[PDB]
């Protein structure tokens, strides 16, 4: 859901953002905002404690 | 405290086992009181 | 697995009769043991990786439930017939990204790399390459940045061509300057005055009207001089008319950096560069407000700060031998092979015992292999073998060129000038600089 | 394999799937690892 | 207090001992063998020849206009390490500004030169190759675009010999469409040991003559591997009728001290490789300024300026 | 001496030796080169049958 | 009057003080000022 | 203390069979820094370090608080400072 | 394995409008922005309401 | 940025490579003097704990000690004159008029000092006024064999 | 940036071989060698212009002052 | 002040501390050999204080015969005639 999908890096450079970029982060207020992974037990996998 | 600085270390093996070298910077911007007699008259004349 | 390599092919892809990511996780009954029934896994949010399916010779995925009941034979050479079922692509597979970039990581101990690793992740080095549009706090750049001359395939295939983070320095493994003792280094001067590892840090602060107008009034301040008189003795020399300053005007602690007014009293206040250092000013944002119908109310500095090698400045190579620039001995008062080049950083012998960058060793007497005929030395973890050893393969390539097979190499000292009696261990390092030292 | 079949009881040439019977009744055990990761520790410290 | 009785200075019979040649001259470089010089005064003159002898080079930048990505204070520097074609003795020394600094400036103490480029977008462009030589003019901020202004009586002293950049090649900085770069730096006379853009020798530096002798004769496979062990011609393989085949070092001048032979466990037997300790191989290989005959010849020059100045003040006291 | 610890169910899914050092050591494990984390499902009523 | 530069559209803005702030051809919202001619000096050091 | 520890499997690495004896397995490694190390070896060799590396200030005011003074009097007697004994010479 | 330069200059001068030449880099960031996309496409929000 | 010398590293359990010091100055004449002759550098050469001295010399300064005292070392006047005027440097300390060394270890054919009579004779020009040379014997950390 | 004139541990000036070693391995078949056709003996200003990152000619796509 | 006697000579000025003053190795390494070869000196032997200053401290102690400024006096002399021989031959070899 961002104008960057599926763009080359030529039209990257075209905008203002370095060709090679990565995305992954949400910006909020301009400091570039990341959700980090987490580790949580199985899913659905009955396990003993 | 007043009269204490604070600064990063680096090694030097010139200097001696007691001394610590100041750059002049500490020279100048760390002093002390002195009573002025006879005999120091002329170091306390030449230093102001 | 053969419906999978059906499907990547031309031939049709249906949906799935059963997808890769599937993971069939067989649980063998044993006293004492887990409680056994296989179990067929297909929720997403888990964690899979390839190996290779040896009975066929295809792709497989699998997950950290089949792992503990498979026979993964780490090397094709491994594999003993009957039981090993899966074979590793390549054990490289088993780090992590900036992990699996250190050159020859699998000779130094352990914790030597995982200094390294955490380490890397704060070098003095490229942020990127569209730094005119970004809106950070403190950006740090390095000038002059090389790709290293001792690399790793993946170091080409991840794309960090386009990202450097230090350069070549001409170690000279050493203990003759005297001041490189306890972990610090020297760092020849002519070698540092022409271009060593040269800093550039970005400061971009900004400033913001909207909060000094805390409620009751309208729109009052506004960035500018009120019409009327104006300051001299600084404020006409750095901002040009409109409270904005100059470009590249280079400023002091105690400057102005802005200027606004407000509407009732029509005095114009000001604002000052809080940091304690010479910093210029590269570029200003007139930030609009919003959507529009509105007046600057936002502006964004951009300071460039400089900072070459300072006495204090910690360099580093990749292997977790971080030091300090000592000295900044003079390229005169240095030692020289029979060539002429004086070494650029004289480091410590006694660093490497008790330490056991071996590692180092090797990537020195690559580097000074590599950079020779021109090679990118190739310096993937867990190709060399104790059947021949990583250093005779460079100590050959050495030979071929012509210098001393164990990497020695004969100098001069430069204050006495005859020979050094024991030849002394010159490579070709990558030194990446280091950051640490923002707060002195 | 010494060490390991000399701490279960077995001999080295013992067959496998006894060995490996007498093993996996070893470590589900905690005490049972102790001695057998001392002996063979033992074993391989002597090597060393 | 003890003597040795044969550590006496006799300049008789120190000139006699002495004996240099000189193997090759050329514009840029320059390797000549010194004999009989004790390693203090050798290290002296390479010590002088790296930094004690004086060069013009940019020194102060004044920028009017600098538009272009390089920054400003590494577009400086980067002019600063350029080369200058200037005899660096047709000058006076630059009185550096204590308070009262801003006039102090003369035209027997600096030079001037100038650069302005603006790269305006070149439209005889075909398609699009951003090569960028061809797609935009003035793409490349050379160092050759570094064009001299002489200051008054300067424009008459070096008719004969204009003052260029020596190396006018180099590339300065890049610009592309719309952005310039204008600025005029100010030369003055340097000493190497301040800062590295004064130092005129790219590479100085002495070697001990190598000696390579063969203490037992070597034969046949062991006489092929010798001669392969150290670079080509400094092994000769003997042509000897008794015998078969044999090994004398021809030349060890060109040899390297990699010490390789001593390698093998076979060879340690038969070969020392030692140096004569008092025969110095000088390499000299200067960048732009001056031959490097005149830079030798400069060099022990200063060394003699350097006692005189010495014995001179200590006449007075 | 807990999960701080590198007990190995993680050979090639989350690294060994890159991990930050001090405090924080042994919690956050970068994940390896090649993990993926497969997050679009997919149909598996061809399973039962 | 100032001279200024739109972000995206790279045209001359030519904005007064106390103004509504865009670029008069584009629309964008972000301005920067152009280095204007000035005289500073450097050590080449 | 021991050695490396057992999965649930009883296999050491995913690389070795199960209950699997050679000492290779035990975490012995003999490969030396100079020749360099196998992945199984390294692995290993990962864990202890960081293991070490997650094993590497009121015991100062304890015995600091009451022996503040405890200084060494004049007649040779080092007594507390409120003037009763501690110990003699 | 050789210094890719040729190559790397004539990706710098003239950047690639066909695809990004470096896939891995995207290949490492595919977890966050494919779990984006799971949550608008693939019905995870519709299930959810 | 201040320097100071390897000696304390041991002391100060500094390694130089980023930690810092306060420095910090006595002002009246009374903390100075006691300072002085009280809790001065070289008046700490024992730590408090055990006996055993704690300041001393480190990595390079020792091995070159295992390389210099070598029995298999020589040296002609001119390496033992400037070694040794190195070693003292008087003047930037004093107390001291004129430098004396020891006759040659050898004599002919060539004159040749040794190390260890480097080592002697910097004991030599530190000796007090009138105090009898050191005498001693006590084992060495590279063993014998 | 752009090649560092005057390479650091020897004093021989490099700025000015980039443009005539970039078109040896472009157009001439000749590998990492080619260098040596520059005359650069030693390996100290050797390895300055075969592992030089030329990250300038990347960074100029970005002039603000583009007028498009 | 070029050259200067610090405050440890001996009245019979036969045990002196010259400081040349902005000099490093350069010239302490060469007069220093030069003054070796002299044989009524004693000891001869050049320090610097700290590579920050350029200071250096020379030192030259002799026999009661002749004084010590005479003996620095002869050896500055004496490299002056080196360098002059050396530059000799040197501008005689090529043409
Ligand atoms: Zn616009
Ligand atoms: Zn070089």
């Amino acid at each position: 859901r961002c104008h960057l999908e599926g763009l080359s890096p030529a039209e990257l450079i075209a905008h203002k953002e370095e060709s090679e970029e990565m995305g992954g982060y949400f910006i909020v207020n301009g400091i570039e905002k990341l959700i980090r992974m987490l580790i949580l037990p199985k899913r659905n996998h009955p396990t003993a404690i | 405290v007043n009269y204490a600085a604070r600064s990063v270390i680096s090694p030097d093996p010139n200097i001696e086992t007691n001394e610590i070298g100041v750059p002049p910077v500490f020279a100048t911007k760390l002093t002390y009181p002195e009573p002025v007699t006879l005999y120091n008259f002329n170091e306390m004349r030449n230093a102001v | 697995i053969e419906y999978a390599v059906k499907l990547r092919n031309g031939t049709a892809t249906e949906p799935a009769k059963v997808p890769l990511d599937l993971e069939i996780g067989y649980v063998p009954p044993s006293h004492n043991g887990q409680y056994p029934g296989l179990y067929l896994f297909s929720n997403p949010a888990r964690m899979v990786r390839p190996v290779k399916h040896i009975s066929t010779g295809e792709l497989d995925m699998l997950g950290p439930f089949e792992q503990v009941y498979m026979d993964i034979a780490c090397f094709p050479k491994e594999i003993v017939p009957k039981v090993s079922t899966h074979v590793e692509y390549s054990p490289t597979n088993v780090l992590s990204i900036v992990a699996n970039m250190t050159p020859f990581s699998d000779f130094n101990q352990s914790p030597r790399n995982m200094y390294q690793c955490q380490m890397g992740k704060q070098t003095m080095g490229t942020p990127g390459t569209a730094l005119r549009y970004r809106t950070d706090n403190k950006l740090y750049r390095l000038q002059t940045g090389q790709t290293p001359v001792v690399r790793p395939k993946l170091h080409n295939t991840y794309g960090l061509d386009h990202y450097p983070n230090g350069t070549n320095a001409v170690v000279a493994v050493i203990s003759y300057t005297g001041y490189d003792m306890e972990d610090a280094m020297i760092l020849n001067k002519s070698a540092h005055e022409r271009g060593f590892g040269y800093g550039t840090v970005y400061k971009g602060e900004s400033f913001d009207l909207s909060q000094k107008r805390r409620r009751g009034e309208p729109v009052v301040h506004h960035f500018g001089f009120a019409p009327g008189s104006t300051p001299r003795r600084e404020w006409l020399q750095k901002l040009d008319a409109d409270g904005l300053p100059f470009i590249g005007i280079k400023l002091e602690d105690g400057d102005p950096i802005v200027a606004y007014y407000d509407e009732s009293t029509g005095q114009n206040f000001i604002e000052t560069y809080h940091g304690t250092e010479p910093g210029f000013v590269d570029e200003v944002r007139l930030l609009g407000n919003d959507v529009g119908d509105s007046e600057c109310q936002q502006i964004h500095v951009k300071l460039r700060i400089t900072r070459s090698p300072i006495i204090g400045d910690k360099f580093s190579s990749r292997h977790g031998q971080k030091g300090i620039c000592s000295q900044k001995w003079p390229t005169v008062d240095m030692p020289f092979t029979e060539s002429g080049m004086q070494p650029d950083i004289i480091i410590n012998p006694h660093a490497f015992p008790s330490r056991m960058t071996i590692g180092m060793f090797i990537e020195s007497l690559a580097g000074k292999a590599g950079a020779c005929h021109g090679l990118a030395q190739d310096s993937t973890p867990f190709i060399y073998s104790e059947q021949q050893t990583a250093a005779d393969y460079f100590g050959e390539q050495l030979v071929k060129a012509g210098y001393n097979y164990h990497g020695n190499e004969p100098m001069y000292s430069g204050i006495t000038g005859q020979e050094m009696k024991a030849d002394i261990y010159i490579g070709v390092v990558y030194y990446q600089r280091l950051r640490h030292m923002v707060s002195d | 394999l010494e060490a390991a079949s000399e701490y279960v009881g077995l001999s080295t040439d013992s067959p496998i799937a006894l060995l490996n019977a007498n093993l996996e009744e070893v470590y589900r055990d905690d005490e049972k690892l102790q001695g057998l990761d001392a002996a063979m520790k033992g074993k391989m410290n002597g090597l060393t | 207090y003890y003597f040795d009785e044969d550590n006496i200075w006799d300049l008789d019979k120190f000139k006699k001992n002495l004996k240099v040649s000189i193997t090759s001259l050329d514009q840029e470089t320059m390797v000549f063998e010194i004999s009989g010089i004790d390693a203090s005064i050798a290290n002296a003159f390479r010590r002088i020849l790296i930094a004690e002898i004086p060069t013009l080079a940019f020194e102060f930048v004044y920028i009017i206009n600098n538009t272009s990505i390089i920054q400003d204070e590494v577009l400086s520097h980067r002019i600063g390490l350029v080369p200058i074609s200037a005899d660096p003795d047709m000058f006076k020394w630059f009185q550096h500004p204590l308070p009262g600094q801003e006039a102090t400036h003369t035209d027997y103490d600096t030079v001037v030169f100038s650069l302005n480029k603006k790269c305006e977008f070149n439209k005889n462009a075909a398609t699009d190759e951003k090569d960028p030589k061809r797609l935009y003019v003035n793409s490349e901020v050379y160092s050759g675009d570094l064009i001299w202004k002489p200051q008054g009586r300067q424009e008459e002293r070096f008719a004969d010999n204009p003052i260029r950049v020596v190396n006018p090649d180099i590339v300065v900085a890049k610009l592309r469409p719309g952005q310039e770069i204008d600025l005029e730096a100010h030369a003055i006379l340097g000493i190497g040991q301040d800062h590295a853009k004064f130092s005129p020798v790219a590479t100085a530096s002495y070697r001990l003559l190598p000696t390579i002798h063969i203490l037992s004769p070597i034969e046949g496979e062991d006489a092929v591997k010798f001669q392969k062990c150290f670079p080509k011609g400094v092994i000769e393989l003997e042509e000897g009728p008794d015998g078969k085949k044999q090994a004398r070092v021809a030349d060890v001048r060109k040899d390297t001290v990699s010490r390789e032979c001593l390698r093998h466990p076979e060879f340690a037997d038969k070969v020392q490789l030692g140096r004569v300790r008092d025969h110095y191989l000088f390499s000299v290989e200067s960048t732009g300024i001056m031959k490097p005959d005149v830079l030798f010849i400069k060099s022990i020059a200063v060394l003699k300026s350097k006692c005189l100045a010495v014995k001179s003040s200590l006449q007075n006291i | 001496t807990t999960v701080r610890k590198l007990l190995p169910e993680a050979w090639g899914f989350m690294c060994p030796v890159h991990t930050p050092d001090g405090s924080p050591c042994g919690l956050l494990n970068h994940l390896a080169r090649k993990c993926e984390i497969v997050t679009h499902p997919s149909d598996v009523s061809q399973i039962p049958s | 009057t100032m001279i200024y530069l739109c972000a995206d559209c790279g045209a001359r803005n030519t904005i007064q003080a106390k103004e509504v702030i865009r670029c008069r051809e584009c629309g964008h919202r972000v301005m920067y000022k152009m280095r204007t001619k000035r005289m500073v000096q450097f050590e080449a050091r | 203390g021991r050695r490396v520890p057992l999965m649930v499997s009883g296999k050491s690495l995913p690389s070795f069979v199960p209950y699997e004896t050679s000492a290779k397995s035990g975490g012995f490694i003999a490969s030396r820094f100079l020749t360099g190390i196998a992945p199984q070896e390294y692995y290993f060799h990962c864990m202890a370090g960081r293991e070490g590396l997650i094993d590497t200030g009121y015991l100062q005011r304890c015995l600091m608080k009451h022996l503040e003074g405890l200084c060494v009097q004049y007649d040779h007697t080092v007594r507390d400072s409120d003037g009763s004994i501690v110990q003699f010479h | 394995m050789s210094f890719q330069t040729l190559e790397r200059e004539r990706t710098f001068k003239n950047p690639p409008k066909d695809g990004t030449s470096f896939p891995d880099l995207q290949k490492a960031v595919k977890p966050h922005v494919d779990s984006f996309n799971a949550l608008t496409n693939a019905g995870l929000l519709n299930y959810a309401v | 940025t201040i320097r100071m010398h390897y000696a304390n590293c041991n002391s100060y359990n500094a390694d130089f490579d980023g930690d810092e010091m306060n420095m910090h100055f006595p002002q009246s004449t009374n903390a100075r003097s006691e300072a002085q002759f009280i809790a001065n550098t070289d008046s700490q050469y024992l730590v408090p704990t055990s006996g055993d001295p704690l300041r001393g010399l480190i990595q390079d300064h020792v091995v070159m000690g295992v390389w210099l005292t070598c029995k298999d070392t020589f040296y002609t006047r001119d390496e033992y004159q400037q070694l040794l005027f190195q070693a003292l440097k008087p003047d930037e300390t004093g107390m001291y008029g004129r430098i004396k060394t020891l006759p040659p270890a050898i004599q002919r054919p060539g004159i040749y000092w040794t190390g260890k009579q480097i080592i002697s004779s910097v004991l030599l020009n530190l000796k007090p006024s009138d105090r009898p040379g050191l005498n001693l014997k006590s084992k060495a950390k590279v063993p014998g064999k | 940036m752009i090649i560092p004139i005057r390479c650091f541990s020897c004093g021989k000036v490099i700025g000015d071989k980039w443009d005539t070693y970039l078109t040896l391995l472009q157009e001439d078949n000749t590998e990492g060698e080619a260098l040596d056709k520059l005359g650069l003996q030693r390996y100290c200003c050797r390895r300055m212009i075969l592992t030089h990152v030329d990250l300038i000619e990347k960074l100029l796509c970005y002039n603000p002052l583009s007028k498009q | 002040e070029k050259i200067i006697i610090l405050p440890g000579h001996s009245a019979d000025l036969t045990s002196v501390t010259f400081q040349i003053q902005k000099e490093d190795h350069t010239l302490g390494n060469s007069l220093r050999y030069v003054i070796m070869k002299n044989p009524e000196v004693e000891f001869c032997g050049y320090s610097i204080p700290h590579p920050s200053e350029a200071k250096m401290n020379f030192r030259i102690q002799t026999a009661p015969s002749t004084t010590a400024v005479d003996v620095l006096r002869k050896g500055l002399d004496d490299l002056i005639d080196l360098c002059d021989a050396v530059t000799e031959k040197f501008t005689e070899q090529l043409p």
